[PDB]
DNA sequence: TTAATTTTTT
DNA sequence: AAAAAATTAAATTTTTAAAAAATAAATAAA
DNA sequence: TTTATTTATTTTTTAAAAAT
């Protein structure tokens, strides 16, 4: 009964490889609102909140709600399978265990129908107070890759500092100590490369590399990271998913 | 065998020692005092206190470590000419008849500790046991004669062979971490020369040039001074230990005015004996010939090596065969010079 | 107090990218002149005389004549950390313990400072002589890095012999034989891809092909190797980098 | 003597590129008319039936018929020295036992001159005539090197059946199951991306796709790709390489 | 062969 | 305090594999 | 093509077992 034409088909290519290594298995919970995912991680430290609505979908036909276990290894090297540039139309029925993906190509006429069989699994619900969070930036992607993936080779600690000037990066390890500080962009209007703050107090919080390293798998979806974080509450790392959709990143403090 | 001249050197002249890498010494012919690395390995390389022994009776743990040390010994480039022993003179025979005193009253407790049942203790006490005979060191020389490394038997003693060696420019140094060889007159020595992957230790190399330089010393001042801090040929002056046998150096060079100058009433010369003979032995030892050597790192032998080794010592094949083949893989390899060669070495870098 | 900023830190991390391969831990001996290293491998057959003039920097500056060592693995993976076009920034405090490096991208603000441990050495730095080789062989960098990284694939060993006609590079091993002959370029298009030979007198050595292919490690710096070289004495392959110093490279052949 | 000048070396580079994983030795035998390779694959499963006419070959000479033990490992690694420009020129002495490799650059400044130490073997040829084959497809290689890729992750199996419509590259295992539906076209604008099927009988056929995988690394050679099959004979996978020649890829079904 | 450490001593 | 002598007190190196780091070999959209 | 990015054989690494 459940049908979700989804038209610029590298959008689930890269959430399958933004949440391959970190989750195993999960519960993509589907209703009719939306496809959501909301699960922890495999190593149970980092939560994983993603969030499709129905407006990005060409043709999402979703009779009722549906929560089934989704192996995301399974899913992942499925989504390999698929072009980047081709229409990802999810066929499901809950009479059998089967996750119909058929790829239609607008380049060529290749139809590649992938029937997945999935797991019974327990599905985690856990929710979380919409706050107003201390330090909310905007800041590029591929600068968040980039910072992440070299202080990862220091220490598998960052001190992410917010200031008036910019976030502050702090790694520390055995190579030594690396600091890096992004400041603001004054008269360039661009609003994508741009880094915007939103703060109301500093805060300074410790966060391990690892988790960040694979919260920095999702660089592809968007141009634009919002972290935003307090100083009790966990890192909400959010990649705005083309305007029709989010994934949201929560990683506890070390 | 002075008793405290490596933690002298450590003291007074840290220039001369120099804890380079075991990688450092590329195509460097080096010859090696071979008798302490066979009770090294005879003490060693024990399976829980009894020694790596076969089906015939006889021992193989010094066959063993020195088969795998000397692979990773080409492994690293170094190229060693293990040298052996020879008859010791009659001025060793009191610490010979010393060290076989202490091997019988090692022999005294562990009679003690087989009936005592503490397995440790009989371990300890049989790894103070440990004697070669003959037989030992021509097993040891056919393993070093299949190898294709040259062995050579010293007349008197294998660190004055090996300190000429060093002294006639055959070999690159010396490697024994006994510390005789600097009393010989050999300009370099290596000690700690372990050829393991584990690199717990770095390879201790001692300059002669720089004690001789940092001391102001010639060999026969060296030599009375090592003589006078305590040797294993002849017995030191009781009450004198290394400082003050190098302030007594340094204050008046020859040991004829150390004992014709200094009061017995405080630290008596014991028993009048005559250092001399232990100072021109020293000097001038029966000492192998080192133009009539032939240092050839020839060919290993493979086939006779594995009939050898596994026919009467009954090892396993694959890791010989390994051995074999990584030593010919540095033999392919050890056509290759060092820099040294050509460029010399004016000075080393330290950092703050 | 050492502080250099250099503009163009692409240089410095193809310096590093280069050395790392080669020297495990080696000494920086950094001075008013200019910035030097000499160090050899860790097997002690192969030497590296980078040199970086303080005309190169742009505000060079060094009270007196510091010399430390770091690890070049630990200062590759930090310089990783600069862009393409990231101004590293060298900064070493008066009594020195540590290393600080500030990487600055020019269109984005971005202070990505890095401090780095400092550790002992004792590296020994030797006298080469100003000699003049005989087979002097100028080359693209390129060129030279296929022919070590595909002769590395027959042997262990290339018999480099230099003509007249050009320069031969001679590999053989249990997979084959292979000879790489080149030619002096007489009509040269453009000076970058071009081979020029300084013959005195023909030469034939055999050099080992690791070492061979930790130079070569040095491509993306310069484009021109300049092989020197004569009997029985080190080859020199030199990486000349634009205006800012030069990275020389020794290798003791495998003499017979 | 035997000398065989070749401008368009990179043919050569990538056929040595697609038999370096099948094959480590085979007698390439070389004749008047071209050099022939009627190998058989190392696992036993598979017959590779490389022809390189000489007509496309630029200057050939050849006077004995002479079927040299080659590794393929070795001159896999001698062509990875050739360069994808190189001007290569096969040479064989005789009485030397020794297949020679002549590199020309299209400057003339380097010359790459390259030997092998050959063997004494020898190989029992076994011999498939070309007959009326029923079923052919040609598709871009491209595509049939994507397909490949795609069903390598489901399983070690590949269920290639044909139609009135087109191809269905159905697969399964313990991913899930995939099937691959590309049709037909009537497009004659294009030719090395258009696909044409001739059918005369529907057949089902189960191969295995690691040696599948394996033919699939000979898809830089050309942009078509053509699967003769029937339902008892083994099927080709033929590789249209132009004048110079082509390049068989037998496979038994499982 | 060489250390490590408590004891003894100038 | 500085410095010696008594009394022990230690001598190795594979292969195996748990855990972590680096390359070139593919892999391929950007 | 060129530049980087993943997969994944290749290596060290400490720390365990036996090595005959």
């Amino acid at each position: 009964m459940f049908e979700a034409r989804l038209v610029q088909g590298s959008i689930l290519k890269k959430v399958l490889e933004a949440l391959k290594d970190l989750i195993n298995e999960a519960c993509w919970d589907i209703s009719s609102s939306g496809v959501n995912l909301q699960s922890m991680d495999s190593s149970h430290v980092s939560l994983v909140q993603l969030t499709l609505r129905s407006e990005g979908f060409d043709t999402y036909r979703c009779d009722r709600n549906l929560a089934m276990g989704v192996n995301l290894t399974s899913m992942s090297k499925i989504l390999k399978c698929a072009g980047n540039e081709d229409i990802i139309t999810l066929r499901a029925e809950d009479n059998a265990d089967t996750l119909a993906l058929v790829f239609e190509a607008p380049n060529q006429e290749k139809v590649s129908d992938y029937e997945m069989k999935l797991m019974d699994l327990d599905v985690e619900q856990l929710g979380i107070p919409e706050q107003e969070y201390s330090c909310v930036v905007k800041m590029p992607s591929g600068e968040f890759a980039r910072i992440c993936r070299d202080l990862s080779h220091i220490g598998d600690a960052v001190v992410i500092s917010c200031a008036k000037d910019g976030v502050k990066f702090s790694a520390s390890g055995e190579l030594g100590n690396g600091n890096i500080k992004l400041s603001q962009t004054s008269n360039v209007d661009k609003e994508e490369e741009a880094v915007t703050i939103e703060m109301n107090e500093p805060v300074q919080l410790t966060f391990a590399l690892r988790y960040l390293n694979f919260f920095t798998k999702a660089t592809p979806l968007s141009s634009t990271v919002t972290l935003s974080m307090s100083a009790d509450v966990p890192l909400v790392v959010e990649y705005k998913i083309a305007d029709m959709g989010h994934l949201k990143y929560y990683l506890a403090p070390k | 065998g002075i008793q405290g001249l490596a933690k002298l050197i450590a003291d007074v002249a840290p220039s001369a020692i120099r804890e380079n890498d075991i990688k450092s010494y590329f195509g460097r012919k080096v010859a090696i005092d071979a008798s302490m690395s066979i009770y090294q390995f005879l003490i060693a390389v024990r399976q829980g206190g009894d020694v790596l022994q076969n089906e015939e009776g006889e021992t193989t743990s010094h066959l063993m470590g020195m088969f795998y040390r000397t692979i990773r010994m080409m492994e690293n480039g170094i190229k060693p000419v293990y040298v052996f022993d020879g008859k010791p003179p009659q001025l060793k025979s009191g610490e010979l008849a010393k060290r076989s005193e202490r091997r019988a009253e090692a022999e005294k407790q562990l009679q003690q500790a087989q009936a005592a049942g503490a397995e440790q203790e009989v371990e300890k006490f049989t790894k103070r046991l440990v004697k070669v005979t003959k037989q030992h060191n021509d097993e040891c020389k056919h393993l070093l004669s299949l190898m294709g490394i040259p062995y050579l038997d010293a007349p008197s003693e294998a660190e004055a062979s090996c300190a000429a060696l060093v002294k006639a420019g055959k070999v690159y140094a010396a490697a024994t971490e006994d510390m005789d060889c600097l009393t010989f007159g050999s300009p370099v020595l290596m000690r700690h020369l372990t050829a393991s992957e584990a690199k717990k230790l770095p390879i201790q190399e001692f300059h002669l040039s720089r004690i001789l330089q940092e001391l102001g010393l010639n060999q026969e001042q060296f030599v009375d001074l090592c003589i006078l801090l305590g040797s294993d040929y002849c017995e030191s002056i009781r009450g004198i230990g290394p400082k003050r046998a190098v302030d007594l150096i340094q204050k008046h060079k020859s040991i004829e005015e150390i004992v014709r100058r200094l009061d017995p009433n405080k630290y008596p010369v014991p028993e009048n004996w005559l250092h001399k003979e232990a100072h021109q032995l020293f000097l001038e030892p029966e000492v192998l010939d080192p133009e009539s050597v032939e240092l050839k790192w020839s060919e290993p032998n493979e086939e006779e090596l594995i009939k050898f080794m596994c026919g009467e010592k009954q090892f396993s094949e694959e890791r010989i065969r390994s051995g074999v083949k990584r030593l010919s893989k540095s033999r392919q390899g050890s056509t290759q010079g060092r820099l040294d060669d050509f460029f010399k070495v004016t000075g080393s870098l330290s950092s703050a």
